[PDB]
RNA sequence: AAUUUCUACUAAGUGUAGAUGGAAAUUAG
DNA sequence: CGTCCTTTAGGA
DNA sequence: TAATTTCCTAAAGGACG
């Protein structure tokens, strides 16, 4: 009874979280530079509800240029500056700063980081 | 000086700020925790409910004390008016007789029953208690105990029914006027055809259903006015009139009805009787207008009984006579003969060939004042009968067969959308949003309604005004007894329409009270410890202060002492009508105070010997001056205040003066200091809620040009401010509720890129740095403040504005007007002009230039009204959509306002305004009717007080000396030619001239016939083509024309020149020479001769003719636009001008001010300026005893021959 | 069961539809007013990839302002001006005209739109 | 898309440019 | 004797 | 919806506690 439905709530789960950096990424855009939060950027899809912070393999840095893909809409994302060329398409910020990941920040604490 | 140097100061007026009350502290609080807010808001609740009581009690009293009236002065009056007066000085002494009348039937009102028990507060303590005998009922009036004071502005509502002031609202000009002309009108009615009407017919059953005694002979007969003065006897008036209801479903024939029932003659043309008047759905729920309409407006209704009926009527409609048909004439024949035939007015285009049979004689030139009579006559005339339109069809052609047939195509096409419509008919549908944002279910009741309207409109035209004698019958029978089940669906349309319009705010709110009848009565130095409301002024921030009930002298015993806080307070009471003040104060027991008993001024005060009814005696009304001058002058409250520097005893040559003086004189508000901590704990405390009047230019951030209303209410505390714009008492308290819910609200997001939606912005996209929401206004329980202020409440210079604008005028040599107008590519066309007739200056008004700073951004509005009335034509709902077109209108006129209040004060004008009482304009033209009659009122109440707001207060012009240039708006009805410098002048002959010559087209150049044709030709005088001008010269001489009576002139060379556009709708662009030419060749004539008008008689065939009119009178239009385009239209001119040039718009559209108009609509401007001109030109001619009496109402000859002589 | 995530799936393209909503309303507030395309609006959520054109309960008007709820953030839609008091949910762009519906109008379409 | 209120807005950031006379009663459409 | 409503009075 | 009114009041009288 488990057989392709977990093809199913895979594909949910994925719905989910492209709905969340698209909730998320205006917000994004509408941040100055030296207010650019910090953020536990994969280029993988990982849960805001559970975050998985228990593996430090994620680093932590300040996030730079918000540039939209040219071929799909997709929010592709920098780290540092563009001389890092780090283009990376999934983020979600902390206040998990250097490495140290205590907090989640939430929508409203982003919207009021501004 | 200037002209509007002398208008200032001319008289009073009553205007109301209003303003937004802040609660400042722990104040709302204090209203929570105190439990002060339901209380009012229950007292708000059931004040209607006592009130509708008290109505009904006093409607018990008018139902007793009209059974014994008796107005004895009848049997002379019903005589007198009888008399066919012809004045000859006697209609005075009737208007004594009359007036007799209206006194003697208010001696009963005012005389007996008590009647100061009936409006004191004796009222709902005690005998509203006896008039009522349920519980719940008593219940209500024993709340209101205590507070009976409040509905001192309802008894001031009440005491105007029972006086005798010739105003609507008494019950003495009801009686007399509403009641007894009609009457006495109807009365000579039913006597003209009182052997008409026999006994076994009406009268055996209306003697017996209706009274059982007094049957009927003697109700319009002489003395029974004395009984129809209630409401049962106006009951059983339109009981004789409408049809009786005999308590059941018979509904049995009426008087009038038997005049609608006497038809067996077929020829009707006589009027019947007229009923009388008489003195004293939706909207709750979603469900409940579901409920209404699919359980009203089912197919099972009796309304669709009603439409199957009219349809088997229908199909029985030629078995009836054929001349029993009568369809009243007015706005709806131009659509019966469309409908019928397919041309417009041909049967008025019949009934006019036969009058000019009738009355005009055999020459061949029309009278145009018999053509203007003769459409007088045409609406004067009542109705036709359908054998007139057997007369006016031509062979082989019965109209009574049309109708039948496309009466039931109209209700088979209401059957197919019932039937595509009938899902939603189901009686347990269910919703899915709220009907105001529901789209799926409004365009179904929209196109049912509009469908079953359409039809009642198409049969309101055939009643033919109903009371008419001679018809047909047995069809009217049915057709009454389907049309009055029918017509309730348009009640239901305008019901619907007020739901689905609906407010998404809600502007209900209730009077605040707090435990207090006293309420806000006035600003006042004493009374604060009644009314409980004063004004506190800190920095520039303003406060109101209520204390409360039970602590009501906590504004007493504050000081300075400079704690460096410091609020001010406001006092100096005032003066209210000291022609009643003072009697008020010097004779109730203050006499034996101050004074003793003289006597010789107790009995002139007896007499009324000051007033008139004596003219005066230098000792009768000095004696109460001096009287009052000295006991004033020993009053300590007042005349301490108060600086009564008086005039002498020479001065007061009435009574008026000095009144006037100490009207002058009482009112002296200032400043009084009261330091900040200890009214702050006050305010702690809980013993005073401290209010901050607020709009949005108090904050520290506006600033902009701020509002006028808060330019007043900074005025009103100006140091310059002397006794000009007064602080009245009268205001209130009002609470709005919120309305928009929190799971409701939207808003737009911060740091987010709005975008621009005005075109010309030049900036194309906005950030906002914080959060801005959609009616946040709404959403707060938001306290709101009226406040009325008095402005001039003591002028003068005091004139009537009417006379003295022509004395002025007449003196000035050259003075500007402003004309405005209408018209289809600019919404308003302003022109500017001179004394002489130059144009100085004239733009179109699409786009309004707001200015600020320095920078100027224009708004058009044109393409903002293209963008609505595009979302309108694809709108589905048609309600919606339809409103804010009309409130975008009123939201439109509201700027043009201030362009005009600035163009006024530019440039000393009058301003010329296209009257809309005496034209029936051309129903395309885009600002309509219900928008210029708004735009009058509204130019009219801002003139009242003309102020612009960038100016120095204390010069002229400003808020402190606003001129004040014209009357008070009156009525609709009521403009008329005059009004201050508003000059209405009507539209005719206006659009079509050219205004370099003064031509116009006047012939009637469509095609009927060869004969008729040649006979124009004929009439022409000569058709040669010029060869190096390459035109056709038509010399004419219109008294060869018919109907060209109106021109001065009556010798004119018309011509070729230029291009026209034809309408074919389609699109036609023809140059006219070649179109000539092309005419000509086709049918072969030699077109060199110089005179031919031999030639063209001599052509036989009809397809010349009706060719070559077509293109004669497309010669003559000057009007020339296609309508779908902007850009594209030109009025041009077929005539030479005083040196030999055409007038093309063209050459002057590309000018920077032109000395013509520039288009189409500024000739209608220009040419409404012209008018008041020549009214100036006939300012002079006569004299200043008579300029009071100058008509200017222009006749057309006049105009044309000023227009005429204007280029010499 | 076949009738159990069947009554999951359904949840899982509102999850999707809400994607659509978004991405459209990021796109909707870059456009001059007068480039603004005709949408197909309800309150029920509608699926971009059938849509059943054919149902007659459904009209093609502009869209106006988009804005933005209170408590949360969804983005409902005004079609036709404001004041029309015409809030809506779910938009699909087409390019029909008000009661033909021609085609759903595409995402990139209403991308280059902008120009 | 803020408003005493309406109308157009954003107009340089809690707003801009214009206007605004309310409360109640009665009559007729 | 405060306190709190009710009533009141009539320019050209 | 439009026409047509009244008001845009401080001060005496008094009921009462
Ligand atoms: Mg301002
Ligand atoms: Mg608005």
């Amino acid at each position: 009874m488990y057989l392709v439905v977990q093809a199913l709530i895979r594909a949910c789960i994925i719905k989910e979280i492209d709905l969340y950096t698209e909730q998320l990424y205006n917000i994004i855009k509408s941040l100055p530079y030296d207010k650019r939060p910090n953020v536990v950027y994969s280029d993988q899809p990982l849960d805001p509800n559970n975050l998985d912070l228990s593996e430090p393999e994620l680093w932590a840095e300040q996030v730079g240029e918000c540039m939209r893909y040219a071929h799909n809409d997709q929010p592709c994302f920098y780290i540092g500056s563009t001389k890092r060329e780090l283009r990376v398409n999934y983020i979600v910020p902390v206040i998990g700063v250097r490495d140290e990941i205590e907090r989640v920040m939430t929508l409203e604490e982003v919207r009021n980081l501004h | 000086m200037s002209k509007l140097e002398k208008f200032t100061n001319c008289y009073s007026l009553s205007k109301t700020l209003r303003f937004k009350a802040i609660p400042v502290g722990k104040t709302q609080e204090n209203i929570d925790n105190k439990r002060l807010l339901v209380e009012d808001e229950k007292r708000a609740e059931d004040y209607k409910g006592v009130k509708k009581l008290l109505d009904r009690y006093y409607l018990s009293f008018i139902n007793d004390v009209l059974h014994s009236i008796k107005l004895k002065n009848l049997n002379n009056y019903i005589s007198l008016f009888r008399k066919k007066t012809r004045t000859e000085k006697e209609n005075k002494e009737l208007e004594n007789l009359e007036i007799n009348l209206r006194k003697e039937i208010a001696k009963a009102f005012k005389g007996n029953e008590g009647y100061k028990s009936l409006f004191k507060k004796d009222i709902i303590e005690t005998i509203l208690p006896e008039f009522l005998d349920d519980k719940d009922e008593i219940a209500l009036v024993n709340s209101f105990n205590g507070f009976t004071t409040a509905f001192t502005g309802f008894f001031d509502n009440r005491e105007n029914m029972f006086s005798e002031e010739a105003k609507s609202t008494s019950i003495a000009f009801r009686c007399i006027n509403e009641n007894l002309t009609r009457y006495i009108s109807n009365m000579d009615i039913f006597e003209k055809v009182d052997a008409i009407f026999d006994k076994h017919e009406v009268q055996e059953i209306k003697e017996k259903i209706l009274n059982s005694d007094y049957d009927v002979e003697d109700f319009f007969e002489g003395e029974f006015f004395n009984f129809v003065l209630t409401q049962e006897g106006i009951d059983v008036y339109n009981a004789i009139i409408g049809g009786f209801v005999t308590e059941s479903g018979e509904k049995i024939k009426g008087l009038n009805e038997y005049i609608n029932l006497y038809n067996q003659k077929t020829k009707q043309k006589l009027p019947k009787f007229k009923p009388l008047y008489k003195q004293v759905e939706g909207y709750t729920s979603d469900e409940e207008v579901l409920e209404v309409f699919r359980n009203t407006l089912n197919k099972n209704s009796e309304i669709f009984s009603s439409i199957k009926k009219l349809e088997k009527l229908f199909k029985n409609f030629d078995e009836y006579s054929s001349a029993g048909i009568f369809v009243k004439n007015g706005p709806a024949i131009s659509t019966i003969s469309k409908d019928i035939f397919g041309e417009w007015n041909v049967i008025r285009d019949k009934w006019n060939a036969e009058y000019d049979d009738i009355h005009l004689k055999k020459k061949a030139v029309v009278t145009e004042k018999y053509e203007d009579d003769r459409r007088k006559s045409f609406k004067k005339i009542g109705s036709f009968s359908l054998e007139q339109l057997q007369e006016y069809a031509d062979a082989d052609l019965s109209v009574v067969e049309k109708l039948k047939e496309i009466i039931i195509q109209k209700v088979d096409e209401i059957y197919k959308v019932y039937g595509s419509s009938e899902k939603l008919f189901d009686a347990d549908f269910v919703l899915e949003k709220s009907l105001k944002k529901n789209d799926a279910v409004v365009a179904i009741m929209k196109d049912l309604l509009d469908s079953v309207k359409s039809f009642e409109n198409y049969i309101k035209a055939f009643f033919g005004e109903g009371k008419e004698t001679n018809r047909d019958e047995s069809f009217y029978g049915d057709f009454v007894l389907a049309y009055d089940i029918l017509l309730k669906v348009d009640h239901i349309y305008d019901a619907i329409r007020n739901y689905v319009t609906q407010k998404p705010y809600s502007k209900d709110k209730f009077k605040l009270y707090f435990q207090n009848p006293q309420f806000m009565g006035g600003w006042d130095k004493d009374k604060e410890t009644d009314y409980r409301a004063t004004i506190l002024r800190y920095g520039s921030k303003y406060y109101l202060a209520i204390m409360d009930k039970k602590y009501a002298k906590c504004l007493q015993k504050i000081d300075k002492d400079d704690v460096n806080g410091n609020y001010e307070k406001i006092n100096y009471k005032l003066l209210p009508g000291p022609n009643k003040m003072l009697p008020k104060v010097f004779f109730s027991k203050k006499w034996m105070a101050y004074y003793n008993p003289s006597e010789d001024i107790q009995k002139i005060y007896k007499n009324g010997t000051f007033k008139k009814g004596d003219m005066f005696n230098l000792n009768d009304c000095h004696k109460l001056i001096d009287f009052f001058k000295d006991s004033i002058s020993r009053y300590p409250k007042w005349s301490n205040a108060y600086d009564f520097n008086f005039s002498e005893t020479e001065k007061y040559k009435d009574i008026a003066g000095f009144y006037r003086e100490v009207e002058e004189q009482g009112y002296k508000v200032s400043f009084e200091s009261a330091s900040k901590k200890e009214v702050d704990k006050l305010v702690e405390e809980g013993k005073l809620y401290m209010f901050q009047i607020y709009n949005k230019d108090f904050s520290d951030k506006s600033h902009g040009t701020p509002n006028l209303h808060t330019m007043y209410f900074k005025l009103l505390f100006d140091e310059n401010n002397h006794g000009q714009i007064r602080l009245s008492g009268g205001a209130e308290l009002f609470m709005r509720r919120a309305s928009l819910k929190k799971e409701e609200l939207v808003v737009h997001p911060a740091n987010s890129p709005i975008a621009n939606k005005n075109p010309d912005n030049p900036k194309k996209t906005t950030t906002l740095s914080y959060d801005v929401y959609k009616d946040k206004r709404f959403s707060e329980d938001q306290y709101e403040l009226h406040i009325p202020i008095a402005i001039n409440k003591c002028p003068k210079n005091i004139f009537k504005i009417n006379t003295e604008v022509r004395v002025l005028l007449k003196h000035d040599d050259n003075p500007y007007v402003i004309g405005i107008d209408r018209g289809e590519r600019n919404l308003l066309y302003i022109v500017v002009v001179d004394g002489k007739g130059n144009i100085v200056e004239q733009y179109s008004l699409n786009e309004i230039i707001n200015n600020f700073n320095g920078i100027r951004i224009k708004t058009d509005y044109h393409s903002l009204l293209d963008k609505k009335e595009k979302e309108r034509f694809e709108a589905r709902q048609n309600w919606t959509s339809i409103e804010n077109i009309k409130e975008l209108k009123a939201g439109y006129i509201s700027q043009v306002v201030h362009k005009i209040c600035e163009l006024v004060e530019k440039y000393d004008a009058v301003i010329a305004l296209e009257d809309l009482n005496s034209g029936f304009k051309n129903s395309r033209v885009k600002v309509e009717k219900q928008v210029y009659q708004k735009f009058e009122k509204m130019l009219i109440d801002k003139l009242n007080y003309m102020v612009d707001k960038k100016s120095n207060p204390c010069a002229t012009g400003g808020a402190l000396k606003g001129y004040q240039i014209t009357n008070k708006f009156e009525s609709f009805k009521s403009m008329s030619t005059q009004n201050g410098f508003i000059f209405y002048i009507p539209a005719w002959l206006t659009s079509k001239i050219d205004p370099s010559t003064g031509f116009v087209n006047l012939l009637k150049t469509k095609y009927t016939s060869i004969a008729d044709s040649k006979k124009f030709i004929s009439s022409f005088d000569r058709i040669m083509y010029v060869p190096e001008e390459d035109l056709f010269e038509f010399a004419l001489d219109y008294k060869n024309f018919s109907r060209t009576d109106a021109d001065y002139i009556k010798k004119w060379k018309l011509y070729s020149y230029g291009n026209r556009i034809r309408i074919f709708f389609d699109w036609e662009e023809v140059c006219l020479t070649s179109a000539y030419k092309e005419l000509f060749n086709k049918y072969g004539i030699n077109y060199q001769q110089g005179d031919i008008r031999a030639l063209l008689c001599e052509q036989s065939d009809k397809a010349f003719y009706s060719s070559f009119m077509a293109l004669m009178s497309l010669m003559l239009q000057m009007r020339n636009s296609i309508t779908g385009r902007t850009d594209v239209d030109f009025l041009i001119s077929p005539v030479k001008n005083s040196d030999g040039i055409f007038y093309d718009s063209r050459n002057y559209e590309a000018q920077e001010n032109a000395i013509l108009p520039k288009n189409a609509d500024a000739n209608g401007a220009y040419n409404i300026a012209r008018k008041v001109l020549w009214a100036i030109g006939q300012f002079k001619k006569a004299e200043d005893e008579k300029l009071d009496k100058v008509k200017i109402a222009i006749s057309n000859k006049e105009w044309l021959e000023y227009a005429q002589t204007s280029v010499k």
